[PDB]
RNA sequence: UUGGGCUCUGUGGGUGCUUGGCCGCUGGCCAGACCUACUUCAAAGCCACCGGGGGUACCUACCGGUUG
RNA sequence: GGAGUAUGGUCGCAAGGCUGAAAAAUUGACGGAAGGGCACCACCAGGGGUGGAGCCUGCGCGCGCGCUACACUGACAGAGCCAGCGAGUACUCCCUUGGCCGAGAGGCCCGGGUAAACUCUGUCGUGCUGAGGAAUCCCUAGUAAGCGCAAGUCAUCAGCUUGCGUUGAUUACGUCCCUGCCCUUUGUACACACCGCCCGUCGCUACUACCGAUAGAGGAAGUAGGUCUCCGUAGGUGAACCUGCGGAG
């Protein structure tokens, strides 16, 4: 039995698949080979609340909407959606008588 | 396991020994196992029943293969013979005993002829 | 396979006899460790067995961790307790009768990961073989008398303990017309246990409550629709199966949906169904002097 | 043991060493460091070599004669034959190490117990 | 087919692609021959595997001192 | 004497009744629509019980559950040929007419109440000599069902339980349409790939203002860039040399 899996992190760069390979006088890879970045567009950027603008919030779709340009109806419904996810996780006698 | 999500899907079971060599039929209809429990085993998974058909052999299994025409399986067992089956009509259709057809030997500290 | 299960099961037995010797030891070792923190003086034999002191210095950490509950004891359950889902089959006796077969259908429904099986013409040794080649948690029998079930027989597989009990006071699912009863929900039921206060009580609760699936632990006290109960008095454990809706944080309503049992367990064996030559653990002792006065559980 | 008793890494490697050696069969329990100390022994290793454990499974009468058998080569492991008479049989492989394909020995056994399949 | 047979036990080639024997080797020798001369200057360093816990008065390794 | 362990008895507290049975919530309460996964308690192909009559354990006269009977798959005569489980010095259905030998208690003897199946050969032929409604409930592979044989295991079970063997089919083996049950619409892993903000009624919270009694609790709503060399200088510690300035290469 090998071991329990201990979590290990390993960093990758922005440089290309040719930078990943080993050493030889040619790249084997084609010409469209080489301009791919070893990471994904997600990695370089995704819109998120954590990178959101000030007056605006991101959508689950990842679309920018301002709270001011927002409607009240959508406001109510997004409050409902967030909450849905959340749930998924002696005195005077005068004063007395009068 | 599921590729697209990673969390475990199904522990198939049925095997009276460790499972020795595995392959999918190239269309993807059938998983085939061979285990050292003298037996080879047709797992049809992606059907709605996830059924199993046994195949009794003569001895332990060692390696499995398919035909690109996905009707035929070739399993290579421990006596050394190949047995060739058609998948659907699970009937054995061919066999080759190739023991002398492969014996070459006499290693160092190999005191048999 | 078969040489493998013979291998492991005997290794369990031999390791138990090992645990007997070493726990007889650790009894002494316990008193040493307490004295160090306490400074209260000790038994002089404990003060002057040299291999004991050195062995203390090695084997401290087991004692303190067991005090912590950091580990669960070596067990035929502790290997796979809350990891993987126990699948369970229910089978009738050899030639079943129809009302019995319906009642077996009922208790298959009460469990959530079960299959029933028509027993038919099947040697019970080969039914054990089917077990240890499909890696079951649990086999379960049923024995009727005349249309009425009488005994069940839980075994824990691959090799674990077996309960064997009579039944009494049974009601079926099928005495009530379907206009009033109905298909019962296959949700993962909770379990509650009342009055098991022997170590033997914990044995029998262990062999019971490792039948059911693992609940998810996040909101389990909040969620859930269905509750199974085991209560016991006069060593006749009574079990009901109820379903409930919570009408308030101060009020709740229950509905009774399963069969009503009382079973009284009369054979508990660290040893499966075929092996009649196995080590029984507690049998029900009538015919003795005070087998009626005392109770276990 | 020198590590203070209350440590995580101590607890983790107590369990690790113990369960690993136990799956190497050289022990007999898996809960006692003192047993690791004055119990783990080259003699126990030798009794988890291959010929000794085939005497224990009762392949052959005396571990000498067992050495003679596996040197001629009737004794398989898994699916391979084995020549090296120090193939340390861990506990998961004691259940498997059995007789080879074309063996006069296996045919002798089937001779005595009267099922002698010539096929 | 005008003896047959088993078993044992030797020798010889084979069981890996064919360039000679020997010696102080650009030559000689296989019958061998000559046999002891000649010299400017010791050295660069490192590493170099004995099963575990344990004691350490004496020996040793090291490190730091002390008189002569 | 000391240290523990028990055991019982003593003592003090607990042991003074504005009282007379029948909430939490920035997290919560409840839906709905879509989409998936499933199931002889769903669909579909069939099969098979019970439910008709008799017997009776059981359960509450009722009620099923088991056993029996009910005819073409017939009856009689032969012939042949197959199982598996079971070994405690242990096993019996009566109870009775007579008689024997038993002074008496008995023991005798005579009377009365290792398989079915299956195959083949041949003889006769529907002949009170009638297979169970509406309902309901169960079943998908050595399974439905048939057939016997044995055991009798500290609970249950001889008005039967449980085993073992024997022969062994049809029929779906797909689909969420009906019935339902569960699960998605959060998280729990990233590449390609794709998807692209579900919807309702209220609660709780902050704020805003309103209303009306006596600063005040209430009611009622909304909002969330000069290096190197050389030279001429001034100072330093002087030959030299350093520092700084100013000029040439």
């Amino acid at each position: 039995k090998p071991k329990p899996p201990a979590p290990t992190l390993t960093v990758v760069s922005d440089v290309a698949t040719v930078a990943m390979e080993d050493a030889q006088p040619a790249t084997a890879q084609g010409v469209a080979g080489g301009e791919t970045s070893m990471i994904a567009p997600q990695e370089v950027y995704a819109p998120s609340k954590d990178t959101a603008e000030k007056g605006e919030v991101v959508t689950k779709a990842g679309i920018p909407i301002a709270k001011q340009e927002m409607s009240r109806e959508e406001k109510l419904r997004r409050r409902r959606r967030e909450k849905e996810r959340i749930r998924k996780a002696v005195q005077s006698s005068g004063a007395y008588k009068l | 396991w599921s590729v697209q999500t990673g969390q475990l899907l199904d522990r198939l079971s049925g095997h009276e020994g460790p499972v020795s060599s595995l392959a999918f039929a190239p269309d993807g209809s059938v998983l085939v196992s061979g285990s050292w429990d003298r037996t080879a085993r047709i797992w049809s998974i992606f059907s709605r029943t996830q059924t199993s058909e046994p195949l009794q052999l003569q001895s332990d299994v060692l390696d499995v293969a398919f035909r690109p025409d996905s009707k035929q399986i070739a399993i290579s067992t421990l006596d050394g013979q190949l047995t060739f089956w058609s998948v659907s009509e699970a009937q054995q259709v061919s066999g080759v005993d190739g023991r002398r057809d492969v014996s070459g030997g006499r290693r160092i500290t190999d005191r048999r002829t | 396979m078969l040489r493998k299960q013979a291998r492991q099961r005997r290794d369990y037995l031999y390791r138990r006899a090992l645990l007997l010797r070493d726990a007889e030891i650790a009894e002494k070792r316990a008193k040493l460790r307490a004295a160090l923190a306490s400074g209260k003086p000790l038994d002089p034999k404990i003060a002057n067995d040299k291999e004991l002191r050195k062995d203390f210095d090695y084997d401290v950490s087991r004692d303190i961790a067991k005090e912590q509950g950091e580990i669960d004891i070596d067990d035929e359950y502790s290997e796979l307790s809350g990891i993987v889902d126990p699948r369970v089959l229910v089978t009738t006796s050899r030639d079943p009768s129809s009302r019995l077969m319906a009642f077996s259908k009922e208790i298959r429904l009460m469990f959530p990961t079960a299959i029933r099986l028509n027993r038919g013409n099947l040697i019970l040794p080969d039914l054990v073989m089917s077990a240890q080649r499909e890696r079951l948690s649990d086999i379960i029998l049923l024995h009727e008398h005349r249309g009425t079930p009488t005994a069940i027989t839980i075994s824990h597989f691959p090799h674990g303990p077996t309960l064997m009990a009579s039944l009494h006071n049974v009601v079926l699912r099928a005495d009530i017309p379907k206009s009033i009863k109905g298909t019962v929900s296959e949700s993962y039921p909770h379990l509650i246990f009342e009055g098991f206060r022997t170590p033997l009580g914990q044995r029998v609760v262990k062999i019971l409550k490792h039948l059911f699936p693992p609940r998810d632990p996040t909101n389990n006290a909040k969620s859930g629709n269905r509750v199974i109960t085991f209560v016991n008095q006069d060593d006749c454990i009574e079990v009901r199966h109820h379903v409930y809706v919570r009408t308030n944080y101060n009020s709740v309503e229950l509905s009774e949906v399963g069969p009503r049992f009382t079973m009284r367990p009369f054979s508990i064996t660290m040893g499966t169904l075929e092996n009649k030559d196995a080590d029984v653990e507690w049998h029900l002792s009538q015919y003795t002097r005070t087998g009626r006065k005392k109770n276990y559980f | 043991s020198l590590l203070p008793p209350d440590n995580e890494v101590r607890r983790k490697h107590e369990t690790l060493l113990l369960d690993k050696l136990y799956d190497m069969g050289i022990l007999s329990t898996k809960a006692k460091l003192s047993a690791v100390e004055h119990n783990v022994t080259v003699s126990a290793f030798a009794r988890r070599r291959l010929p000794v454990v085939m005497t224990r499974l009762r392949m052959a009468e005396t571990v000498q004669a067992a050495t003679k058998l596996i040197e001629q080569g009737h004794v398989r492991v898994g699916v391979e034959e084995v020549r090296d008479p120090a193939f340390l049989v861990t506990r998961n492989m004691e259940d498997f190490v059995t007789w080879t394909v074309g063996s006069k020995i296996k045919q002798n056994i089937m001779k005595y117990r009267d099922k002698l399949d010539d096929f």
